[PDB]
């Protein structure tokens, strides 16, 4: 009779990536945040050790974002000041990381100079003491000039440079190696391209613990299950010995959740959905909650209250359920 | 797929000359070139020449684990040499092999658990090698029962239906596949399987074409391990490809390169 | 479908050959191959019955919540991951309401519960049941509450009362329907088993821990009732994920017949926002029925959204309606875009066109769910299927100009479609993120 | 193993032009270069390029059997085009493809018995291609039940699990093999099977390594026929070697050459 | 197991889902797989009992002729070709003796029938039964006929008559050894089955053609007698070969339960030499019992030799009896040759030695019947086991010399053997065809 607890032993574990440096490490940050180290399925403490809990980064742009009116409200006092923007996300809203999304680098938009993009990065480095996640706007030629110049001046800070895809990984990887920086690997909802990209980046002699996977998650209700299943498959592989899928999974819930009408549509427009306040808060929270069960290590959020609720969720899931 | 290097065998010339004069150089060199091929196991055989199987086996182990950390695979019919080799193993090893003979089972299954190693079981007895899958499967269940009887992990049991040359025993090859596929009805979880792949192309024309072809056909039937030529690059490609087609490893454009550097 | 080992480690091990087989181990082989019947060997008893009931049967039992078109099916699952195959039955949503509330507050809350049906992305979200819990000191307040709710709502019901006498007295008038009986406990499971026996209703099994749940279930099963839903008593979301996984694992992987039933989860989060997030974890962690407290549409929408997404078959792709879809005001002189009904292709254009701003029409042709490259190669997206859909909405009258916009990918369809349609053709960008660069031009 | 030539398809550049301009030369050429490869059957598909099928399908039949006596295989969804093709067929015929829907069954099944040809059935429905093997088997069982209904010989029925690319549908390949393995156990005598072998390497690095490897694995599961590139020598060698390992054809030292010139 | 198609057509056509499966066609898939038992479906005819037997039972049932050590088993074959697997039970040879012969002529013939025991090449060939036929004009002459034969031989018996009332009077005392009752016809099968039921003896079923045979079998099956042997009624060897093929094919391949029984053949060739050749065809054409009319010792040895050979195992190599085989005339002087007991290896050696007209001795050690080369690499033919058979064969006392000749394939064992043996080891030619060029030189 009796009951035996089934425990699936993991043959391997997910990589441990170090974000940021300190005074002794050659950086200027107050602390170093480590992600990964999981030796089991998401928050399964009974069959593995979850050493480092998932962290939450808040999106800060060098310019004023084109976010809906509702999302801009909690930032109105510092939304037009990146230095004061990042400083609020940490002290007030309690953020783990500062996600510096440079939309001002876009030649069609703000068209900020290369020395201006590096001025914004260096501004946040003086504002906060948390590790930074700096990615470009999306322009191939611009980001190659921006991210390179940023990595050169912010060398020693141990940042997390982002947006490196399959057809474009050569320019960014070369910068990360010389200036001792990490890198984000983006994949168009394809685990095959994801795994293949990690090989190409590593073949240039860049350590596996300096890479993080961006599966390009789908928004809630807009194909999030396509990303949910992939993130799980990556998690299984990382435990089964597949070292090319052993990189932590970063998610951009901020961009994908606030690009949906259901998040910011007024209640007067869609009476059946309800108030837009609770909806937008919960829409970004649920779309990030589900990914935590898929193995999301770094969440990139925007809404303050949405973060504060996911933070609570993480605090509860880290409570050891070991038998 | 688990590739077990079968080049370090006494039936080969250079290997046999090495053991006679205790020359580590030829043995170690093949321990590298096989590992470079993608092999994750090295089968060690002293050969029929050397009269002292016990000490010769201990020598092959102490010089192989010196330049390689792969899972060694002891290959000798003499139990006294197997246990002698297991005591010299610095890591996990494999016992090859045992049959359904109770006299062998009672003195090898406890030995496997004692050293916490893997045990390869043959589907035969004092009579010889059968043909009909119903016969081989009967011997296999005793090996499965022996694992549960002596407290051996089922995933550490490697059942070998014993493949014969495709020219003089053509009717054996399909029966081996019919055996492998029906092994999945023996236990839960089911035990692993292993084959001496090079035997299927024994004295046939174009051996590699027969080896890699049979390897793919066996993996589809659930072949979990194979003792074949680790230096055959055309074989390693097939092993990698077949593993992808079984969804045992996530696909990528460098899937062949990922198998060698796994 | 049965391992030779499992069959063997359950036999007398006599090797008498009365079965027509030299040994038991050889006969175990014959059973796995079906060479002989298990009824041959006259030996053993409970072993033969337990095996047959465990062999030819699903890992998770199927217990239906009531009768009629309103009734939903719970349990009946065979997977730990949705990508391995698919998740069949969606999580049952139940809103809890106290009985110590006044009549005017009860009716007002129940009325709000009946309006928890949402409409999004051409999909329809609906809840399942309503939970009536006994909090009052008077047992008569419970029967007056359930009878009151059963009049307003036509949905399923689930009663929460410890004392069987208080339950039956309230169950009497609503016995013919669904009412799930929560919950049978190790002190009062005897009377509870009889109530669901005569009324033929599902019964909930409670147990403080993993072990206590196992012992109580086996006792209830031996009384003649199998239709059960399990409650490991996990009040913490972390303590729940572990326990909920075991029931799903042990029943499927290890064939544990005590945990071969769906799970009922209870949200304990005070904050209604934290309650939904805790419900997201449950509906993902194999929980078949969850009991919420907040009844606001602002909370149930993202929760029922994730529930729908998770339980969609990976093999069938998501598809939008085959109709012209309008973005913005649309003045009758706005551009015309043509694309596939695949849900991931459509909203690649809706989000990108609507992002630019201004009115435009967007014709989703019916590819059966296939993408533009996809339906291109499967031939379900030719210059013919496109020009025929052009006229399947009588589109020309709506728009003064005759001009349409085709995918940069399938843009080659340009010539042949511009002739059969009678409508001029302009081939856009390969990626829809160029919908901003085409309008400018 | 029966290899059906796939080169004659309306998706290719040469064939597409050979239909619009009605040029027999490319069609006749690929009807020979595939026959030399070892193909004993030719798949005739007009493709989605040509507007009218009935006119194009009949034109292919005449110019193909002009320089070849191989088994002709018609590939189209259009019932009118398929039936029109069987009209000008002097030799043995074969039709492709049909699904489990009765709206397709009673319009294609009796058409097979009429001209006494082989019928290739699909294990799918209007919704799409199934995932697991239990669903494919359920649809395959409907094809076998309908085969005994309209009075059709079981050896003339070809089941097609419909293989998909190993990059996007990597989890389909092991299910296809599980399907084939359980096809020879749902009927006695067992129906023959067939795959679109070349599709498993759709958009993948080293396609031939993917193709021939999957063929052997499928034949081990009981694959009686396959439609792939007959011009690939590496593929033909695998198809020949697999027959030897399946004891379907008596072994000889020239086993490769004999299958090529059967 | 059983084919899913065959259980579907055996199944009805109700599609009522009472089994737990939507349609009957889907329930057929669950049965072949093993996802459900067939007892759930009530809507089944007597084909349920048919599905129980036709699937589990072997194609050809086993019926024993006689009882005890003198009992031989017929039927129980599952192969249309001996090269695939093998043929288990050999053909039962039976010699026919009439009753119209005088008592002195009856005993004198049976006396020779018991002398049909042949010993050749180390093995022993024996016949099994004796056929007693009724050719007299009075029934009472058959009772004294069987009693004379039964009290003479201890071999099996088989009586042949049409009238049951005549047969039962002669079966009274010989019933203990269960003699075969030939034959049941379409007119008296009712009285034959009843008599064969009380005595529990195998009943021979006769039928004119493959049609009347199949019908009459099912008649006896319904009565409760399943111990039957089949006689297609074919007299000519051409008719028999075809008919015996059908009884063997339909039973094995088509699961035909009317032909799922062994076959009894009757040699109808007038000439004794023609009879044996006609009998060779039968024992090859899947026959289980043949009745001859020749008692000569010259017409049985060639037939019995072919029987033993045909019913051997191919996968298993054939073994010459271990021992010493003298060739021609052996002088103590004549040379000694050692080899392997494989039939192939020693057969070739025997051809080489006798063909070159050189008197010698062949020491064929037991290698398990494996070739000298095979023994050589699997440690069955090593200088230690060979010097072991040297003293075990007792060859040392049959020669004045101490020299033994080994195969030129394993010459490498001569030295280590020369030391162990005490004899002088010479390494001959690797092929036995050059042994004659080794002797002279
Ligand atoms: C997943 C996949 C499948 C899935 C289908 C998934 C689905 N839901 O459609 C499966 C495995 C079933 C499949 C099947 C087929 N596939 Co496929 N498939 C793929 C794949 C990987 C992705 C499809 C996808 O989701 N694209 C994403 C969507 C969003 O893109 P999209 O539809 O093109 O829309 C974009 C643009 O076109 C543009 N756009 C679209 N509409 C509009 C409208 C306007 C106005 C504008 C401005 C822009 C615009 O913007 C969109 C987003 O930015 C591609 C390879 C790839 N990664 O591109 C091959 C691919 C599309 N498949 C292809 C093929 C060949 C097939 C098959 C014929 C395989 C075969 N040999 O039979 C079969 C079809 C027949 C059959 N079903 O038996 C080919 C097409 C080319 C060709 N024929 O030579 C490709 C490109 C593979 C390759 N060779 O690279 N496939
Ligand atoms: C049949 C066979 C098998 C069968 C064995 C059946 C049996 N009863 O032999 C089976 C399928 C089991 C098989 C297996 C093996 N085999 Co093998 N087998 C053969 C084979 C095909 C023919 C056997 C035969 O019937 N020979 C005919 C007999 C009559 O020949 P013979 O015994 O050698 O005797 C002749 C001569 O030596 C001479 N002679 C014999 N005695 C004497 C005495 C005197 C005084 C003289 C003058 C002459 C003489 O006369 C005979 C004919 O005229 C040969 C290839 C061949 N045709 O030559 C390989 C062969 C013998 N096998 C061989 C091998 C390798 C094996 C295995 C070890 C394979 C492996 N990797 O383990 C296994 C053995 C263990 C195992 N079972 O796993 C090798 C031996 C050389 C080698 N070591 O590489 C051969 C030669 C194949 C080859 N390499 O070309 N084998
Ligand atoms: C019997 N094989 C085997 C096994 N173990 C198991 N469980 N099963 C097996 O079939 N271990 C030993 C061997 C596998 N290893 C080998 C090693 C060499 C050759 C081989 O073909 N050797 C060459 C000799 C070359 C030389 O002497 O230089 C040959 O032609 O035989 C084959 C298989
Ligand atoms: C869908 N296949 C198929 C079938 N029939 C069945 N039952 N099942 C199938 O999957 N018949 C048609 C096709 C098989 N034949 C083919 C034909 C071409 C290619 C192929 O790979 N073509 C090239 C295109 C080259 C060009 O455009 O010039 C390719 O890269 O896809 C593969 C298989
Ligand atoms: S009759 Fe039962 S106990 Fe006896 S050997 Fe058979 S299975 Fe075992
Ligand atoms: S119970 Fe019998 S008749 Fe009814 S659906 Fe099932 S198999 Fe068919
Ligand atoms: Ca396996
Ligand atoms: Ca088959």
């Amino acid at each position: 009779m009796a009951v035996q607890i089934l425990r699936d032993r993991s043959r391997a574990a997910v990589q441990k990536v170090v974000l940021g440096a300190t005074k002794d490490q050659g950086g200027t940050r107050s602390h170093t945040i480590v992600v990964g180290g999981d030796a089991a399925l998401p928050f399964h403490h009974f069959e593995g050790e979850i050493v480092n809990r998932p962290v939450i980064g808040m999106e800060v742009q060098d310019i004023v974002p084109d976010w809906p009116d509702v999302l801009k409200d909690p930032f109105t006092d510092v939304i037009n000041e990146p230095g004061r923007w990042a400083q609020k996300c940490v002290a007030e809203y309690g953020a783990d990381l500062i996600y510096l999304k440079l939309d001002g680098a876009d030649p069609e938009g703000a068209n900020h100079s290369v020395d201006q993009c590096v001025a914004t990065v260096k501004e946040v480095l003086q504002a906060v003491g948390v590790p930074l996640v700096v990615v470009g706007c999306g322009d191939v030629e611009k980001d190659h000039e921006v991210l390179e110049a940023v990595a050169e001046a912010a060398a020693g800070e141990n940042l997390l440079l982002g947006n490196a895809e399959q057809e474009n990984y050569k320019s960014l990887t070369a910068a990360c190696m010389v200036h001792k920086h990490n890198i984000i690997a983006r994949s168009p909802l394809d685990i095959n391209i994801c795994k293949q990209l990690n090989i190409l980046i590593n073949e240039m002699n860049l350590p596996l613990d300096h890479i993080v996977i961006d599966p390009s998650i789908g928004g809630l209700g807009y194909g999030i299950e396509y990303s949910f299943s992939i993130m799980e498959r990556i998690r299984l592989g990382a435990l089964q010995g597949d070292k090319m899928l052993s990189m932590p999974v970063i998610c951009t819930v901020g961009y994908e959740a606030w690009r949906a009408k259901e998040a910011s549509a007024p209640v007067s427009e869609y009476p059946g959905w309800g108030k837009e306040t609770e909806r937008g808060i919960l829409w970004e929270a649920v779309t990030a909650t589900a990914l935590l069960q898929a193995g999301a290590h770094i969440l990139l959020m925007r809404h303050p209250e949405a973060v504060a609720r996911v933070k609570e969720n993480i605090d509860q899931l880290m409570v050891s359920n070991a038998y | 797929m688990l590739i077990i290097g079968e080049r370090i065998n006494g039936m080969f010339g250079d290997i046999k000359r090495a053991i006679q004069e205790r020359d580590p150089a030829p043995v170690q060199e093949w321990a590298r070139r096989q590992e470079e091929g993608g092999a994750r196991a090295l089968d060690l055989n002293v050969g029929p020449a050397v009269q002292d199987k016990v000490s010769a086996m201990e020598w092959l182990v102490e010089v192989t684990q010196e330049v390689s950390n792969l899972t060694l695979c002891l290959d000798s019919t003499n139990i006294k040499a197997i246990e002698a080799g297991l005591k010299k193993c610095k890591n996990r090893a494999m016992i090859n092999s045992t049959n359904a003979e109770r006299e062998k089972v009672e003195k090898l299954f406890p030995l496997a658990v004692e050293h916490g190693a893997a045990l390869i079981g043959l589907t035969m007895n004092k009579t010889g090698i059968p043909k009909d899958s119903d016969t081989r499967l009967a011997f296999a269940m005793e090996l499965v029962a022996a694992a549960d009887e002596f407290g051996l992990p089922m995933e550490d049991l490697y059942i070998d239906p014993l493949i014969l040359p495709a020219n003089v025993a053509q009717d054996h090859a399909p029966e081996v596949l019919k055996t492998l596929q029906q092994i999945k009805m023996l236990a839960d979880p089911a035990p692993k399987t292993v084959l001496g792949l090079s035997n299927v192309s024994q004295n046939c024309q174009n051996r590699p074409l027969i080896n890699r072809t049979f390897l793919a056909m066996a993996m589809a039937c659930g072949l979990d391990a194979a003792i074949a030529d680790a230096c055959d690059e055309a074989l390693i490609e097939t092993a990698a490809t077949a593993e992808i087609l079984l969804n045992q490893t996530v696909y990528c454009d460098s899937f062949v390169k990922m198998f060698k550097t796994r | 479908p049965l391992t030779g080992l499992e069959i063997y480690k359950q036999l007398p091990k006599k090797n008498c050959g009365e079965c027509g087989t030299p040994t038991c181990l050889a006969f175990a082989m014959n059973l796995a191959s079906g060479k002989a019947s298990l009824d041959s060997c006259p030996y053993v008893s409970d072993a033969a019955r337990e095996a047959l009931d465990a062999a030819a049967a699903p890992p998770i039992a199927k217990v239906v919540l009531g009768a009629g078109p309103t009734a939903v099916e719970m349990g009946d699952e065979t997977e730990l991951f949705r990508h391995d195959k698919r998740f069949y039955h969606e999580t049952a949503i139940a809103i809890q309401v106290s009985d110590n509330l006044s009549s005017e507050e009860l009716k007002a809350k129940v009325e709000a519960i009946n309006g928890l049906n949402f409409d999004r992305v051409g999909q329809h979200y609906t809840i399942q049941a309503i939970a009536i819990r006994h909090d009052a000191d008077d047992p008569a307040a419970f029967k007056a509450a359930v009878a009151s709710v059963a009049a307003a709502t036509q949905l399923n019901l689930v009663l929460m009362a410890d004392d069987p006498d208080v339950l039956k007295e309230a169950l009497a008038g609503v016995a013919d329907r669904k009412p799930l009986l929560y919950a049978a406990t190790g002190a009062n499971y005897e009377a509870m088993t009889a109530l669901a026996k005569e009324n033929n209703c599902p019964l909930a099994v409670y147990g403080n821990g993993l072990e206590e749940l196992a012992e109580l279930v086996d006792k209830i099963v031996a009384l003649g009732h199998k239709q059960l839903v399990l409650d490991p008593g996990a009040r913490e979301t972390s303590r729940a994920i572990a326990d909920f996984t075991q029931i799903r694992r042990l029943a499927i992987k290890k064939r544990f017949r005590s945990f071969g039933y769906p799970i009922i989860a209870l949200t304990t989060a005070a904050n209604p926002l934290d309650e939904v997030l805790q419900a997201v974890n449950y509906v993902t962690k194999y929980a078949s029925l969850v009991v919420l407290r907040t009844d606001a549409k602002e909370h149930l929408l993202p929760l029922l959204s994730w529930r729908q997404n998770l339980y969609t078959d990976p093999q069938v792709p998501i598809r939008v309606e085959e109709k012209l879809n309008e973005i913005g005001a649309v003045n009758e002189n706005s551009p015309v875009y043509v694309t596939t009904n695949f849900s991931l292709t459509y909203y690649s254009v809706e989000g990108e066109i609507e992002s630019t701003k201004i009115p435009s029409y967007l014709l989703s042709v019916d590819t059966d769910g296939l993408s533009v490259l996809t339906a291109y190669a499967d031939g379900k997206f030719e210059a013919e299927k496109i020009a025929a859909v052009m006229k399947k909405v009588d589109l020309d009258n709506k728009v003064k100009r005759h001009r349409i916009i085709i995918p940069g990918a399938v843009a080659v369809l340009k010539g042949k479609l511009e002739d059969l349609t009678g409508w001029e053709v302009i081939v856009g960008p390969r990626e829809a993120s160029g919908i901003v660069a085409f309008a400018r031009a």
